[PDB]
């Protein structure tokens, strides 16, 4: 039984907070591992997955990566990659040691340039993934006329630009672009006083409740307004200067949440046999003490492209590794850009590296966000739930 | 009686935006040379080159990094060129104890010692501008000043020093405009708001932009001043681009009268250094190792920093004398040299080397102006010991500068 040996990289501590992501994925990364195992899908070889703690440090994580490609064993792909500057420190490099890059969990959009990144591939859509859904929703309501409200840092900056280009040739005006460092309250005034009603929000939580602070302030609430936000916060974000809780409410009151899905909502069997539902439970039993991360249906997924890759592979190589092998390196990633299978977080396919998946809507109704529609990102279709997204009025609001 | 062989693992960038390690590398190994057949400095060692093509490539430079670092022989320090390069090394060579000494680094970022911690450079931050900026406003004596830069991280943290650096001057910025590639807007309104002395970053391709602007909007006239950069190309203002609708005529009418500040590379002086070679040796020395002309070998002029840094590292090593047995597991001998390197000061090709608490070069900047569509030399500016050498060679309409308002 030889060793198909694979790079994990990720952050494992207790002492680095994201040590939580790559903590809370490999129970998931276990059962992937165990199943294709058992099946002996990749008979006569194994996956053999190698972990190395980055400690999402740009220099320990470097040292990682150089001790495994020093005394590690031979690695044909990479797995990993979860903190944004480490990730596009390795996944630059890849081509030194023709070694192809699967992460699940790095989502910042500078690695879908392929100039820069071409051996780096993500099961996990991007943050710009989020602009597309929005586009369809904007649609499906009617909505021409749109405001942007943006903080001045990369991470949300990166969004907005992404916006420019995807409403471009639509018939969507950005009647106001407005940006804010530390307090919001002068670019939601110009809002107001633009007469804006439809808000695209790219901010952090910390700011999320001054936003809407500053919207209960300057009225920007109810049955005429739309606020469009991010909607990976965490739970009860809002309760954790000049408001009452009851008025950050009051404002906050039918705000629209887009961030990926974690799972697939369909019951349907995906390639492992089981539906993401049956897959769910038996990530939570195998789990056990350790803390859940909405990364786990994408790293599960993730071992199960790594595994088909590989088939593949051995298929071309069949038909006719030192990090030396430029040709083999190249086989694996003409392998992984064939992917096309239903997985745990619905349809797995790559669009030059970037996923094409699953983007979820959801509504604050007065005490939490609840599920309202999903975006298909491969069909470029948007299902909003029938009996779930409400507005204050009639109708939904008007645009102007 | 036998001399120990000491180790420098180097990065060139012989392609990419600076191919600088084109008469870099050759400097170095001029440098090597002379170091080596000095008995007074280094004695009982001897210093030799490991060197790979970054290609001015951070993700090239990985594969080096690792080719230096995981290889024999131990390296006792890293010599990167860029400041994308430098980037990566100096924060990466913490987990091998290496102090990291670059030759071609302008970026402000990496004077940065809590994330790079054993990071020196002889070529200066683009901060250095600043000082010589804020003195000749107080020579000119404004107190208003406007910003426009294009959006480039360099001109951000360039802008963000000069804040700084005004405030403790007294001094105060009116007006800050950025434009990622298209200056019409931020010139519009640098006319509206009735700006008067103005400091403007970006790169030449973009200058020529903002000057057919300049051009377009009368921003330009006795009432005015513009601080550029120094290091475009001769004649940058006459170049043809196909995406100005202005002319040569009207350019070198809009060009006229402004101020350029860039660091002094080469000792002007015919004063011998440490080396004994005068600038004007080291230049002639240099243009015979080169397979083509100066003129197309990149980094020619960032050149006399390559060959300092060796001297600045002999120098170093030469006050510490055990570098046999150095180890990437071990602090002891990095902290010693940090210390020698950190109390550098001698006479090299490019004038004398000192560095800042942040490990970045002090140096003297040249004071230019525009006359008569050629760069007159108005001056120099010596940062640390604020010293100013003056030549009565600017030139203003109506004999005097403008000023930052309305009178
Ligand atoms: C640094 O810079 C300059 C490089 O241009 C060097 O200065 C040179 O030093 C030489 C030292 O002598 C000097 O050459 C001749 O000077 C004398 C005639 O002026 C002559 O007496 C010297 O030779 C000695 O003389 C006897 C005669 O029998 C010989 O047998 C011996 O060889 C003796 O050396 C030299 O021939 C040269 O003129 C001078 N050049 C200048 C421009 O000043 C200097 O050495 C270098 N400095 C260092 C290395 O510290
Ligand atoms: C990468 O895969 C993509 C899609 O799998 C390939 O693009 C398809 O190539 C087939 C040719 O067999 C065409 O019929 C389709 O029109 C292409 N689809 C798209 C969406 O472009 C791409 O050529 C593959 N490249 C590789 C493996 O190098
Ligand atoms: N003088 C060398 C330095 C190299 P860099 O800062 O790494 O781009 C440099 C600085 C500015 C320019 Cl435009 C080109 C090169
Ligand atoms: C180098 O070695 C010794 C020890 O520090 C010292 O006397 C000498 O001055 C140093 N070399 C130079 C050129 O200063």
């Amino acid at each position: 039984s030889p060793p198909l040996s694979i790079m994990g990289l990720m952050p494992l501590t207790k002492e680095v907070a994201k040590g939580s992501i790559g903590r809370g994925v490999l129970p998931a990364v276990e059962l992937a591992i165990e199943q294709i195992r058992n099946e002996s899908l990749l008979r006569p070889y194994f996956l053999d997955l190698r972990l190395y703690d980055t400690e999402c440090d740009n220099a320990k994580g470097l040292k990682a990566f150089y001790d495994a490609i020093k005394y590690g064993p031979n690695h044909l792909m990479v797995f990993g990659g979860v903190c944004p500057s480490v990730t596009s420190i390795i996944a630059e490099s890849l081509q030194g040691w023709n070694l192809v890059q699967l992460s699940f969990a790095a989502t910042t959009p500078v690695l879908a340039d392929k100039k820069k990144y071409p051996y780096f591939f993500r099961t996990v859509p991007s943050d710009n993934a989020v602009n597309p859904a929005i586009l369809k929703l904007l649609k499906h309501y009617q909505w021409k006329r749109v405001g942007t409200l943006t903080q001045d840092v990369q991470r949300f900056s990166e969004v907005r630009n992404d916006l420019t280009g995807v409403l471009y040739g639509e018939d969507i005006e950005i009647s106001d672009t407005e940006s804010f460092s530390n307090d919001p309250c002068t670019s939601v005034k110009k809002l107001k006083g633009n007469d804006v009603r439809i808000i695209l929000g790219q901010f952090d939580q910390n700011m999320a409740a001054k936003v809407f602070c500053c919207a209960y302030e300057e009225n920007m609430y109810g049955s005429k307004y739309q606020w469009i936000i991010p909607g990976w916060y965490e739970p009860s974000w809002w309760e954790q200067s000049r408001c009452l809780r009851k008025n950050l409410l009051a404002a906050m009151e039918g705000y629209i949440g887009v961030d990926f899905e974690p799972l697939s909502s369909k019951q349907i069997k995906t390639i492992s046999g089981k539906t993401p539902q049956q897959y769910e439970r038996e990530y939570n039993n195998k789990r056990s003490g350790v803390g859940p991360s909405k990364f786990h249906g994408y790293a599960y997924d993730g071992i199960w492209v790594i595994a088909k890759t590989l088939q593949r592979a051995m298929e071309t190589l069949h038909a006719s590794f030192n990090y030396t092998d430029h040709t083999l390196g190249r086989i694996i990633l003409n392998a992984m850009n064939e992917t096309n299978f239903f997985g745990v977080t619905g349809q797995v396919v790559f669009r030059n590296g970037e996923r094409m998946g699953t983007i979820k809507f959801t509504q604050f109704q007065d005490s939490r966000e609840v599920k309202v529609g999903e975006y298909n990102a491969v069909a470029d279709t948007l299902e909003i739930i029938n009996d779930t997204i409400r507005f204050q009025g009639s109708e939904p609001p008007k645009d102007d | 009686s036998e001399r120990r062989a000491v180790y420098i693992g180097a990065l060139f960038p012989m392609s990419g935006g600076w191919p600088g390690g084109q008469a870099c590398q050759p400097a170095v190994e001029m440098a090597l040379e002379d170091v080596n057949s000095r008995r007074d400095i280094l004695p009982d060692y001897e210093l030799k080159l490991i060197h790979h093509d970054s290609k001015c490539d951070p993700g090239q430079a990985t594969k080096y990094l690792y080719e230096l670092l995981y290889n024999d022989p131990i390296k006792i320090i890293l010599m990167p060129g860029c400041s994308s390069v430098s980037t990566l090394v100096a924060e990466a060579a913490r987990m091998w104890n290496l102090i990291v000494l670059s030759y071609g680094s302008s970026s402000p970022a990496l004077s940065n010692r809590q994330r790079f911690p054993t990071f020196f450079r002889t070529h200066p931050s683009a901060t250095l501008h600043n000082p010589t900026r804020v003195k000749l406003f107080e020579k000119w004596g404004w107190k208003k000043i406007a910003t426009i830069q294009q959006t480039t991280e360099v001109f951000t943290s360039t802008l963000d020093d000069l804040e700084e650096r005004v405030k403790e001057a007294g001094i105060e910025i009116t007006f800050r405009q950025s434009f990622f590639s298209d200056p019409a807007v931020p010139v519009k309104n640098l006319k509206r708001q009735d700006a008067r002395i103005i400091v403007g970053l970006f790169y030449e391709t973009e200058a020529r932009k903002v000057f057919c602007e300049v051009y377009k909007e009368r921003l330009f006239g006795k009432k005015y001043v513009w601080f550029l950069i120094g290091w475009y190309a001769d004649n940058w203002f006459k170049i043809y681009d196909p995406s100005i609708n202005c002319t040569v005529d009207e350019m070198t009418e809009a060009v006229e009268g402004h101020i350029t500040t860039e660091i002094v590379m080469l000792n002007p002086a015919n004063t011998r250094s440490i080396s004994n070679m005068t600038s004007q040796e080291f230049v002639e020395k240099l243009t015979k190792r080169l397979k083509r002309h100066p003129e197309e070998t990149g980094g020619f002029q960032e050149a006399p920093l390559a060959y300092d840094a060796i001297w600045a590292l002999a120098l170093a090593l030469n006050k510490t004398s055990r570098l046999e047995d150095f180890n990437y597991n071990n602090q002891t001998i990095t902290d010693q040299i940090y210390r020698a390197m950190n109390s550098s000061s001698f006479e090299g090709v490019s004038g004398h080397v000192v560095f800042d608490a942040s490990g970045s070069r002090m140096a003297w900047t040249l004071i230019e102006q525009l006359q008569g569509g050629s760069y007159k030399k108005i001056g120099y500016y010596d940062s640390t010991k604020d010293d100013l050498s003056w030549s009565k060679t600017d030139k203003w309409i109506g004999g005097s500068p403008p000023a930052d308002d309305y009178k």
